[PDB]
């Protein structure tokens, strides 16, 4: 780490020096997703892949 | 306005007195938005 740089947090591709979304924004997205999921009866994405 | 200039060491209490907060993250600008 800090030789190759941590890859993009919300994507694939570990170990990349990219300038993608930061940790502060990621936590915000996660809690927003938690609220919008726990709100109205909304089934999982991959579950409706069933 | 004043008579003299005083120079001394900086006590950590004085450094916290100067401060208006604590910096925690090493990123400056979002660079997509130009906001801090």
């Amino acid at each position: 780490l800090e030789i190759r740089g941590a890859g993009e947090l919300l994507g694939e591709e570990q170990s990349g020096s990219m300038e993608t979304i930061g940790f502060s924004l990621y936590m915000e997205l996660l809690e927003n997703a938690v609220d919008a999921l726990k709100a109205g009866r909304e089934p999982s994405l991959e579950d409706l892949t069933s | 306005e004043f008579d003299a200039i005083k120079i001394a060491l900086a006590s950590p209490d004085m450094i916290r007195s100067w401060s208006f907060g604590e910096v925690k993250k090493p990123e400056t600008i979002n660079y997509r938005t130009f906001k801090p």
